[PDB]
């Protein structure tokens, strides 16, 4: 018998960042 | 938005020249070492093809005639040498914040030796006429440079109404123009005389390049 | 092989909704985000969305938020794009793309699907043969012709001899005047060639469920 | 010994991206 | 001999896009 396989292929790109903290009043 | 802006808009190059594409970005497209910023080719009637990842990483099957460089926010692209198929609309494009954009785009076209439309002139097809409307064709074919004109004259005089011209973009092997001139009439107009003519007006000569056929003469 | 298949058109009046598909295979449809780009003919490209098939995780972009919804089909691996209520300017090829697996640019692409907001009705092409004139004297080289017209919406696709004669050929784009297009093509072969050797023109019209083939015969006289 | 077993399944998504940077001050 | 087991998982994909700024 044989050795396991190769790792699959690489993930999905990442959840995109939460937005910034909305600016200041002036 | 990171704004990503592209210069020149179009860029003239002689075969073997170097041409150089530059895009810079409202803010720095560089994070945790790496630049992610893309440039792809775009030919008419096809998708964007990718040429350059990571600001200068070649992609498989892409030619190193082409190489990119740059970081934060001044990116260039460089063809070198130029080859005649590399003509095409070019597109830098961030991948480090949300939203993807991509550049405005620059037009690459290419300049080479003056040469004469050859002309060719169709009569109506025998099917068009049993739908009770005329085309004559004229294809004007292989010039440099882009600009021509093209007359109509019908029992040599020059007359309104039917027309449309359509021209390609620069060839990828020999880098010319062609256009296409198409007039037609009704069935009954178009029977009603018997010379049809092209005339084509080009750079390359003061004459004007006739071609001309006879309705019903073989 | 990764490929993802969009149609080549799709035609709405303006204000009815349009779904567009992207059918992907050669790999797991499950585990990668499917992009939606926006073109309009002559300019540039506009990022809309993304949704994550597994999940249906979804990212858009605010332009876009009232107007684009976005899915996924699992067993038909299949991506869908829907907009609302369109207007001449969401007329656009629209591509559906994807990241290279571990990466962050944009390997691959759909081949685009032309979305047409009009009134004007989905017509067939005429295809007619363009063929030398009538006993005009023969050179070293013959120019032949085929001319599409009276069709409804973009594109055609134009092959000669299903592709296999490419040399020597000009494609020209499509021109709209009152309500439907026109585009030729010619080709350019040696005297050996053609017509002892046939040469036929293949125009294919997917708006229309339509593929003609034409081939290109001698005038006879009179 | 045989031949070397079939590749794996695909990865998980990346890590989640950096947060935005903070607004600009208003007027 | 038969072949061994499929191999482990790939490799976890890239970093997400950095989020939006916020509003002025
Ligand atoms: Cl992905």
């Amino acid at each position: 018998p044989g050795p396991p396989g190769p790792p699959g292929p690489p993930g999905a790109r990442g959840l995109t960042g939460r937005p910034g903290d909305a600016g200041p009043p002036g | 938005d990171i704004v990503l802006t592209q210069s020149p808009a179009s860029l003239t190059v002689s075969l073997g020249q170097r041409a150089t594409i530059s895009c810079r970005a409202s803010k720095s497209v560089d994070s945790y070492g790496n630049s992610f910023m893309e440039w792809y080719q775009q030919k008419p009637g096809q998708p964007p093809k990718l040429l350059i990842y990571r600001a200068s990483n070649l992609e498989s099957g892409i030619p190193a005639r082409f190489s990119g460089s740059g970081s934060r926010t001044d990116f260039t692209l460089t063809i070198n040498p130029v080859e005649a198929d590399d003509v095409a609309t070019y597109y830098c494009q961030q991948s480090n914040e949300d939203p993807y954009t991509f550049g405005g785009g620059t037009k690459l076209e290419i300049k080479r030796a003056d040469a004469a439309p050859t002309v060719s002139i169709f009569p109506p097809s025998s099917e068009q006429l049993t739908s009770g409307g005329a085309s004559v064709v004229c294809f004007l074919n292989n010039f440099y440079p882009k600009d021509i004109n093209v007359k109509w004259k019908i029992d040599g005089s020059e007359r309104q109404n039917g027309v449309l011209n359509s021209w390609t973009d620069q060839d990828s092997k020999d880098s010319t123009y062609s256009m296409s001139s198409t007039l037609t009439l009704t069935k009954d107009e178009y029977e009603r005389h018997n010379s049809y003519t092209c005339e084509a007006t080009h750079k390359t000569s003061t004459s004007p390049i006739v071609k001309s056929f006879n309705r019903n003469e073989c | 092989q990764v490929q993802l298949q969009q149609p080549g058109a799709d035609l709405v009046r303006p204000g009815v909704s349009v779904k567009l598909s992207c059918k992907a295979s050669g790999y797991t449809f499950t585990s990668y985000w499917m992009n939606w780009v926006k073109q309009r003919p002559g300019q540039g490209l506009e990022w809309i969305g993304m949704i994550h098939p597994s999940d249906s995780e979804t990212r858009l972009s605010q332009k876009f938020k009232d107007k684009a919804t976005l899915t996924v089909d699992k067993s038909s691996s299949t991506a869908y794009m829907q907009l609302s209520s369109p207007t001449s300017e969401d007329s656009a090829v629209y591509y559906c793309a994807r990241l290279k697996p571990g990466g962050t640019w944009f390997a691959y692409w759909g081949q685009g699907t032309l979305v047409t907001v009009s009134a004007a009705k989905t017509t067939a092409p005429s295809v007619y043969p363009l063929a030398p004139v009538c006993g005009d004297t023969t050179g070293s080289s013959v120019t032949l012709g085929c001319l599409v017209k009276g069709y409804f919406p973009e594109p055609v696709t134009l092959t000669w001899n299903s592709g296999s004669l490419s040399s020597g050929v000009h494609t020209f784009p499509a021109v709209l005047q009152s309500d439907l297009y026109t585009l030729s093509s010619s080709v350019t072969v040696t005297s050996s060639t053609w017509p002892s050797q046939s040469i036929t023109c293949n125009v294919a019209h997917p708006a229309s469920s339509t593929k003609v083939d034409k081939k290109i015969e001698p005038r006879g006289p009179t």
